[PDB]
């Protein structure tokens, strides 16, 4: 979607594999704010949005 | 309240270890106030700030 119009989805009652986002060369930008990039397999996560 | 002389040298103490303990729970500016927390969430570059 154009981004006036930005698609919100949200994740819930899943198992989340977040290394193979790390592990990707094909993302030019891969930058998170509040918690490191390769701990996100090792915790557990409530409204997850998209 | 005959014996309050003992008793306020109680209360202050029992209040100062109770506001000691509460501090704890402040997180002063950072994040979270658990280290568990922040150990587990952030890497050691902005974790040691």
């Amino acid at each position: 979607a154009s981004v006036y119009a930005w698609n919100r989805k949200r994740i819930s009652n899943c198992v989340a594999d977040y290394s193979v986002l790390y592990n990707s060369a094909s993302f030019s930008t891969f930058k998170c704010y509040g918690v490191s990039p390769t701990k996100l397999n090792d915790l557990c996560f409530t409204n997850v949005y998209a | 309240s005959a014996l309050g002389k003992l008793q306020d040298v109680v209360n202050q103490n029992a209040q100062a270890l109770n506001t000691l303990v509460k501090q704890l729970s402040s997180n002063f500016g950072a994040i979270s106030s658990v280290l568990n927390d922040i150990l587990s969430r952030l890497d050691p570059p902005e974790a040691e700030v």
